[PDB]
């Protein structure tokens, strides 16, 4: 959205001649450069995309309810991993409390 | 009792009784017979028919989609959203691999951005090229660019659809829908197309039924090794449409299906067999479903 | 664990129509079913000739199969609408004494015990899940079939079999003979051809 | 550039308005508090500390709307018609130079959210300072003009007429004095701390077509239910 | 258990039976039990239980 | 603070000389440091000593104003309106009392006399309060008369039987068995016109927390705040997003009802009127490149323009003032005609005070109630609203109506005091308002003395009144506040009924039978076994498990204070909004309301959960919540928290974890014996089989084994962080598995409730058989009571002979058998024992 530098207010956006133009309830009138040429956007699959699930892989290591493997840490050499099963694909993701994260991220 | 499946306590003979149309069945189904004899002994024949029929709308191969008050001119630069800036690189790739798909006079300025979901075109086995034919074939009043089909992950494809002048010029007399009103209708008619399918059913699956046949010596035998189709899904004039199968042997789950295609008659033996199949083996004498 | 194995090395690749979800739980119902091989340890702890028990499932007096297998070989795989335990306990445990996300099939509601040798806390609450079921469906099959019944009455109770063998509602025909033969249910022989 | 507070802004500007310097200082913290108080300064609350003080944004408020108001004058002529504020004054002028004014009025918002929003964060005491200073300064702005000849007389009108509006409305939110209570138009009059004519059902919990757990179609006689056991 | 008589306690303003042992009333012949003996056939018994045993009376219609 | 106590390595606790019958001593303390009915009791003395008081001293303040409806005089025709104010002082409730004879001296009512004469147990209740009555005049100026009531007993309240207001009470155990009661009943129950009555306990969804549901509105978020107290007032906000697209705030109390706001309306009338700052409230940056904040502006920025019908004319202004009156003139109920009071100026400036004073009070009050936290309340108000929008995008999913993470089990003392609130202001208040009306009609203000007001007072509040307040309470008592009367089948009945949680059961079919179902989350709080198991009532009601208790409300401002003054938790006006985004902190809620937020989530609620063992600082039935999926600190306190003991496990984990490093150190030397560093894994409980043999011999109870850190209260929504292993024998077989490391050791019979442990081997028996012995036992013939022949009883049945089983169980330690050892015969005799028929022997 754009902000009206006047009064702080959400404006209206309109289309003429091949260029968006906003205006406000206040009069004040701005066209928009680049940054505004986006009328409406959707994702789809939002339940199981990585930015759901950033803080919970995060904090994975440390929940003491998540399920253990016995593998061994390629970071630490710790003998044990926490195991995670995420999305309708069932991904598996192995983490552990230095930081190492299965899939590279 | 999960979606488009519900048999749970009672719903399908709510759903006879009722007399509940086709849009509100839950657990509506339908068996397809292959047109060709030899066509159903073998089950890849019959496994492949069966996964051509199965609704593959272009909405489910998407994972997000961004609509952009966008021009596209060749030589003239015109202004474009920052974050999808990158995207003019393989735009001269698609000008210099198509030297007959050249961009129109009459682009409006209205962009439609497509990143498609390369983990559904992998497990659905869609190929990029057959996703551009049936949008292509299906909507006359765009303009469609796509990327490379790629084989190494971290990079998207991307589809780019641009809507000409005449998707307004279509019905603008009714001045009740602005530019934005149109542009929004479009792309809900461009994610509800069909690729690789017939609307209506959802699964396709394999089934093995067993049938009798008149020999050529008068004897009657059971046949065993049959294949056929059982769909998720109602959708009689759909399948009736099917050159892969024998239209005179279909048989739907829906009363109200049935009765708008085959009868009155027809419908009547429907709800026969919909109440036994209810009443399971241990049911009522048969005059009583009549 | 085979069929978990091959989920971690990522080797469950499903088909067209089911995703890796639907797929891996479709492998792990089929994978945890009794054999007909089960019955083998069963016969041969029993006597049939003296066996008060084994005599009244297999005269069919009383009981089935599953009976005796549940009291005394196990009762296995917990399975509501054909589907295993959901995870209701915060997102991935189906209770509070697996782990988040448990690969085992125990947590899922494989119940590896026999009524005869006794059942855990977790596979007693499983099978509570499932018993509870029995109690609300019985509750169901009254309210729920009165309400279909008296509706099917009320439509159905005018047509009378008239002096033509036609059923009719005073005066309009329903069937042109009642059940296309006119005969009676309680007057009906079955006969091969 | 290093911003300083400045005590003459206000003392100039409420000479001109005929009011104390208090009032002018005391936006956003009238309430609970008698106007006569007010104009003598007496019981002013201290400067805010935290940054989740309520009067940093009621002092902004009364910024934005003066600047929301004027706005409205500077661009008179792209509305299908002025409201009612600003078109009592300019309805005597005709179109062309009616169309005019937002090229001889000049902006006044020209950092004002920017620096405000940063002071918030940082010291939440200079904020409050700042945005009363801004609105002295603005007002000083309007009334400071004085060509060309035509919009002197048209510009004066509205800074009077703005900062008194927002003087007013702050005042408007003081401690009431004596009345008639019984001008509402009804005989009970309830106060904000009264419990007798509070909702009934509201000291419960707030809040919350076939039952398919009720045997109503099914004609069964209520003394021998032991039938429908699952036994 | 209950067994009540050839009459009793009556109903105020439908002349039906009271309800239950606890009023030493009838008992229902509710809905249910018309269907069946009218599936049955018995018409005969209808009158005699819920005609002549319940509120069975003459109206005279012009 | 840091913990500072040290236990004994794990390593040299012994245990492994444990048995299953070790361990039901656990349950044998939990359920003596319990009782069973306790909670009962606790609630009623509380609601006695604390709720009641605190309710008529605080929410019963009354300042209204009447219009002088008098005829023509001197002061007369120069006044308008008088105003009433009062409010009470002193409050106390006594013990039944009962006049003997005629106008004797109030003698004690023991409770078989009430039960024989069909009179009430209730006790008098003595009220004192002051007055004051303000007339005002045309001219301006007002007259203000003051007066102070001497204490006087408005009314009785029902008392419960054995709480601290009973008789049976300050007698011994001889003197209650040879007055006709009971002498080993708890008590817990109603005396009412000569029937027993129990107040069940409600499941109820819990406060301060927003729950989403979905559905014309897409999407509804629901969030009842209360300012801290189970006696406290409660006002809902709902949420919507509507299909149009506009996001709607509707608050429900009792001063405001199904008036749906704009959203950004709320914002603007606590001065922060800026758009661009009210949406930073919900995605909490406006600089964010994130997907998702694109998907909240988008539904935002559509939202602000949607035309609400009823909120037009203030919909595009920016001035709070007026924004305030026009809500104002709105909610107001008194206001008539619209701009007779516009040319006035003061009565403007009325009713804007009136309604910062009603919003500040009403608003999320427990955030506050002052204006100091106006802006505060904007920034909670703007986390429910992106929390709703996660759901709309589908982030997260919508509550779960079944769980009980979100639930709370109310006692008698919760729902008496909300049954008393809206009797008290009905049959006390209002006459008190109608006989003021009436004295100041007939009677000049002027011409008032200190004698007459009084008398008013007193004179409106007769035995209409005092009839009014008693027996409504007891209708509330007897139509049921869930209650039911208590039918004595046996004693396990009589248990089992107070220990019966209720629910507020609609009719979706869905939602019927998902709600009648054993949930996730009832195991060691709600009984999986007992239930009915035959019609409409089939999981209706549920039973507390043997172990499962409720709690009480906590000091909450000793935990609130420590929170504050922690260098690890910064305060809330300390942090912005883009600190809490781009810095991830992680918010910090106690109670529900935000205080601040920490760099470290799980290290803060690590170091509070061993601050709890110790119980010097933190107490032990404090719930501390750890949500792993959005970073995020609960603390809990409040009233109406099931939780049950849990052994704590502890291990070596950390010794472990250096022999890793040292063994992977030693093998990146190129040393051949690097496995020789390793140590193996110990997980273990520190209950030791002395501790066992000291519960039985009374010098051990559960009180002294939290204090010791070995065992502690957990909550449902506590239960969520917590791998419990069903039994000892899990925990010795997984005592070296590093893999699976348990937080807590449970004792398995602490799943079932008391009747579900009557059944012998249960587990060894179809579980629905289970569930009918719970329906089965609990109308078992037997000594029904052991008070039988002072009462005078209807349908009730007194079995002369019982025997204990031969195979016992544990419920026999609380409850008396009832049955005998029939010699069974399982054998075809005769075809007279066919379809569930038996042969009785005539002998
Ligand atoms: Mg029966
Ligand atoms: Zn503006
Ligand atoms: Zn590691």
């Amino acid at each position: 959205m754009k902000i009206c530098k006047a009064c702080s207010s959400c404006m209206v956006r309109t289309y003429v001649d091949g260029n968006i133009i906003f205006r406000c309830s206040c009069g004040e009138s701005v066209q928009g450069d680049s940054q505004n040429l986006l009328v409406s956007s959707k994702v789809y699959h939002t339940g199981e995309m990585e930015d759901k699930y950033k803080i919970f892989i995060k904090n994975a290591p440390f929940d003491p309810t998540n399920c253990q493997i016995k593998k061994d840490c390629p970071n630490c050499h710790l003998d044990y991993l926490t195991q995670i099963c995420i999305g309708s694909q069932k991904i598996i993701i192995l983490v552990c409390r230095c930081g190492y994260m299965s899939n590279r991220g | 009792v999960a979606g488009g499946t519900n048999k749970s306590g009672i719903v399908r003979p709510q759903e006879i009784f009722s007399a509940k149309p086709v849009e509100a069945e839950q657990s509506s189904e339908m068996l397809l017979r292959l047109k060709n004899p030899e066509v159903e002994t073998n089950k890849t024949y019959a496994q492949e028919i069966a996964n051509s029929i199965e609704l593959i709308t272009f909405e489910r191969l998407i994972l997000q989609w961004h609509l952009l008050y966008e021009t596209y001119s060749s030589t003239k630069k015109n202004v474009m959203y920052p974050d999808f800036a990158s995207d003019v690189e393989w735009m001269t790739d698609f000008l210099e691999n198509h030297p007959l798909l050249q961009p129109p006079e009459d682009i409006a300025n209205w962009c439609i951005r497509l990143e498609l979901n390369k983990t559904t075109m992998i497990l659905k086995s869609i190929s990029l090229e057959s996703i551009i034919n049936s949008l292509r074939a299906k909507h006359p009043n765009t303009y469609i660019m796509h990327s490379v089909e790629n084989t190494a992950s971290g990079i998207p494809i991307i589809i780019r659809i641009y809507l000409r002048e005449s998707a307004f010029r279509r019905s603008t007399n009714t001045r009740m829908a602005t530019d934005e009103k149109i542009a929004v209708n479009v792309v809900d008619k461009l994610l509800n197309s069909t690729i690789r399918g017939i609307p209506g059913i959802k699964n396709a699956n394999v089934v093995k039924l067993m049938r009798h046949r008149v020999d050529a010596q008068g004897k009657l035998v059971r046949l065993d090794n049959i294949y056929a189709i059982k769909t998720n899904g109602t959708n009689i004039f759909g399948a009736m449409l099917d050159d892969n199968i024998d239209p005179y042997t279909i048989v739907s789950s829906s009363i109200g299906d049935t009765m708008e295609l085959y009868g009155i008659e027809a419908a009547r033996q429907k709800i026969i067999s919909e109440i036994r199949t209810v009443m399971g083996d241990k049911g009522p004498n048969h005059r009583h479903l009549l | 664990e085979e069929i978990n194995n091959r989920l971690l090395h990522g080797d469950i690749m499903p088909p067209i129509g089911l995703t890796t979800h639907d797929f891996y739980e479709k492998l792990q119902l089929n994978a945890l079913k009794f054999p007909d091989r089960i019955l083998k340890p069963i016969m041969n702890s029993i006597n049939p000739e003296t066996n008060g028990l084994f005599q009244m499932v297999a005269t069919g007096a009383k009981g089935s199969n599953p009976n005796m297998i549940h009291i005394m070989a196990g009762i296995g795989q917990i399975e509501i609408n054909t589907q295993r335990i959901q995870p209701q306990f915060s997102f991935g445990r189906t209770l509070v004494y697996y782990p988040r996300f448990a690969l085992e099939a125990q947590a899922y509601g494989f119940i590896c015990n026999s009524y005869i040798a006794g059942l855990t806390s977790p596979e007693f609450i499983f099978g509570e899940m499932n018993g509870r079921f029995d109690l609300i469906n019985k509750a169901l099959s009254t309210s729920s079939t009165g309400y279909a019944n008296r509706k099917a009455i009320f439509g159905l109770q005018s047509c009378i079999v008239d002096y033509y063998r036609r059923v009719s509602i005073d005066t309009r025909l329903v069937q042109q003979l009642y059940g296309e033969d006119g005969l009676d249910a309680r007057q009906l022989e079955t006969v091969r051809f | 550039e290093p911003w300083t507070f400045d005590y003459g802004k206000i003392i100039k500007t409420a000479k001109i308005l005929d009011i104390s310097p208090a009032v002018i200082e005391a936006i956003g913290a009238m309430e609970g508090r008698s106007y006569a108080d007010i104009r003598e300064g007496q019981g002013a609350p201290p400067p805010p500390t935290s940054m989740d003080d309520p009067r940093l944004m009621a002092v902004d408020s009364a910024v934005r709307i003066f600047l929301y108001n004027y706005n409205c004058l500077r661009h008179v002529s792209t509305f299908n018609k002025p409201p009612i504020h600003v078109e009592r004054l300019v309805k005597h002028l005709s179109y062309e130079e009616k169309e005019d004014l937002e090229k001889v009025l000049p902006n006044v918002v020209n950092e004002y959210h920017t620096t405000f929003k940063h002071l918030r964060v940082t010291d939440p005491a200079s904020a409050l300072l700042y945005s009363i200073e801004f609105l002295c300064i603005s007002f000083l702005t309007l009334y400071e003009i004085k060509e060309p000849s035509w919009v002197v007389n048209i510009v004066r009108e509205f800074a009077l007429t703005e900062l008194n509006t927002i003087i007013q409305s702050e005042k408007l939110l003081s401690k009431p004095g004596a009345f008639n209570f019984m001008i509402f138009g009804e005989d009970f009059v309830c106060s904000g701390e009264d419990s007798s004519m509070d909702d009934i059902s509201a000291y419960s919990s707030p809040g919350l077509l076939d039952d398919p757990f009720s045997i109503e179609d099914v004609d069964i006689s209520l003394d021998v239910l032991d039938n429908l056991a699952p036994q | 258990r209950y067994a009540v008589a050839s009459y009793g306690p009556t109903d105020a303003l439908t002349g039906q039976p009271l309800d239950g042992k606890r009023s030493h009333g009838g008992l229902r012949l509710g809905e249910m039990e018309h269907w069946v003996l009218t599936a049955q056939g018995a018409m005969q018994t209808i009158i005699e239980k819920s005609h002549d045993d319940s509120d069975g009376c003459i109206s005279y219609i012009c | 603070l840091r913990p500072q106590i040290t236990y004994g390595p794990i390593e040299t606790v012994d245990n492994e000389e444990l048995t299953e019958a070790d361990m039901l001593s656990f349950i044998s303390a939990a359920v003596n440091s319990t009782g069973l009915i306790g909670y009962n009791i606790k609630s009623f003395d509380d609601l006695m000593d604390n709720g009641i008081p605190q309710i008529v001293k605080q929410m019963f303040n009354v300042d209204i104003t009447y219009k002088d409806q008098r005829d023509h005089t001197e002061i007369d025709k120069l006044r308008e309106s008088v105003q009433i104010q009062f409010n009470f002082t002193d409050v106390n409730i006594e013990r039944p009392q009962h006049r003997n004879y005629s106008q004797g001296n109030k003698i004690n009512l023991l409770p078989n006399k009430a039960r024989l004469c069909g009179l009430s147990y209730s006790g008098p209740v003595n009220l004192a309060a002051e007055v004051i009555l303000t007339a005002h005049y045309s001219n301006g100026r007002q007259e203000v008369k003051r007066a102070s009531i001497p204490p006087f007993q408005v009314s009785t309240f029902p008392i419960m039987r054995g709480s601290n207001r009973c008789h049976t009470h300050h007698l011994s155990k001889t003197a209650k068995k040879e007055i006709g009661e009971d002498p080993n009943e708890p008590g817990g129950y109603f005396i009412a016109r000569g029937g027993e009555w129990v107040v069940d306990l409600l499941e109820n969804i819990r406060f301060n927390t927003l729950h989403i549901h979905y559905h014309n509105e897409i999407i509804r978020g629901e969030f009842i705040s209360q300012p801290g107290g189970a006696f406290e007032n409660s006002s809902q906000i709902i949420i919507r997003y509507m299909t149009t697209g506009a996001i709607t705030i509707e608050i429900n109390s009792t001063k405001f009802s199904k008036l749906r706001i704009p959203w950004y309306l709320i914002f603007r009338m606590f001065g922060m009127t800026g758009d661009d700052s009210i949406i930073e409230q919900v995605v909490f940056d406006l600089e964010s490149n994130s997907l998702v904040n694109t998907f909240m502006i988008e539904i935002l920025e559509k939202s602000i323009h949607v035309l609400d019908p009823i909120f037009q004319p203030v919909q595009h202004e920016l001035n709070r003032e007026k924004i305030i009156q026009f809500l104002s003139e709105k909610v107001s109920k008194f206001v008539s005609n619209p701009s007779a009071y516009k040319s006035d100026e003061n009565a403007v400036q009325y009713l804007n005070e009136r309604q910062l004073t009603i919003l500040d009070k009403i608003l999320l009050p427990h955030m506050g109630q002052t204006a100091d936290t106006r802006v505060r309340k904007l920034r909670f108000l703007g986390l429910l609203i992106h929390k709703i929008l996660l759901v709309i995008m589908n982030v997260f999913p919508p509550t779960d109506r079944d769980s009980y993470r979100t639930k709370r089990v109310h006692g008698s003392g919760v729902s008496l005091a909300k049954a008393f609130k809206a009797i008290f202001n009905t049959s006390v208040i209002a006459p008190i308002i109608n006989g003021f009306k009436e004295l100041l009609k007939q009677t000049a203000f002027e011409e008032l003395t200190q004698r007459n007001i009084i008398e008013a007072f007193s004179a409106a509040l007769s035995k209409n009144t005092a009839s009014d307040l008693n027996r409504s309470m007891e209708q509330s008592i007897i139509s049921g506040v869930s209650t039911q009367s208590l039918e004595r089948k046996n004693l396990l009945n009589t248990i089992s009924a107070l220990r019966t949680v209720n629910t507020h059961n609609s009719k979706q079919t869905e939602r019927a039978d998902m709600m009648r179902r054993v949930h996730a989350s009832y195991p060691g709080y709600i009984c999986v076994a007992q239930s009915a198991d035959t019609g409409e009532k089939v999981g209706m009601s549920k039973q507390l498990a043997i172990t499962a208790n409720v709690c009480t409300a906590g000091e909450v401002l000793s935990l609130k204070q420590r929170l504050l003054s922690d260098p690890a938790i910064q305060q809330l006006a300390d942090v912005s909004n883009k600190d809490i985004v781009r810095k991830g902190l992680a918010r910090v809620f106690i109670n529900g309301e935000w205080i601040g937020c920490c760099t470290n989530a799980f290290e803060l609620a690590q170091r509070y959960r061993m601050l709890r063992r110790e119980g010097k600082v933190v107490h032990p039935h404090t719930t501390i919540y750890w949500d792993s999926m959005v970073d995020e600190v609960e603390f809990w306190l409040d009233v109406g928290r099931l939780t049950r003991p849990l052994l704590i496990v502890d291990n070596n984990i950390e010794k472990y974890n250096q022999a890793c490093y040292k063994a992977a150190e030693a093998r990146k030397k190129g040393d051949k014996d690097w496995e020789k560093h390793k140590i193996p894994f110990i997980q273990n409980t520190r209950f030791t089989p002395q501790m066992a043999k000291d519960i039985l011999a009374g010098t051990l109870t559960l009180e002294d084994l939290v204090a010791q850190g070995i065992c502690e209260f957990i909550t449902p929504e506590e239960a969520e962080n917590c791998l419990v292993a069903f039994s000892i024998i899990e925990l010795r077989k997984h005592k070296h598995d590093v893999t699976r490391r348990f937080t807590h050791v449970d004792v398995p019979q602490a799943i079932l409730g008391l009747a579900a442990l009557v059944s012998p081997y249960a587990n060894c028996t179809q579980p629905a058989r289970v569930t009918y012995e719970t329906n089965q036992g609990r109308q078992t013939g037997g000594w029904y009571c052991f008070s039988w022949p002072y009462r005078v009883d209807m349908n009730r049945f007194f079995q002369f002979y019982n025997e204990m089983p031969l195979v016992k169980t544990i419920a026999h330690n609380y409850v008396i058998p009832n049955g005998l050892n029939t010699i069974v015969a399982y054998m075809i005799y005769g075809g007279y024992n066919q379809e569930d028929s038996v042969i009785v022997s005539q002998s």
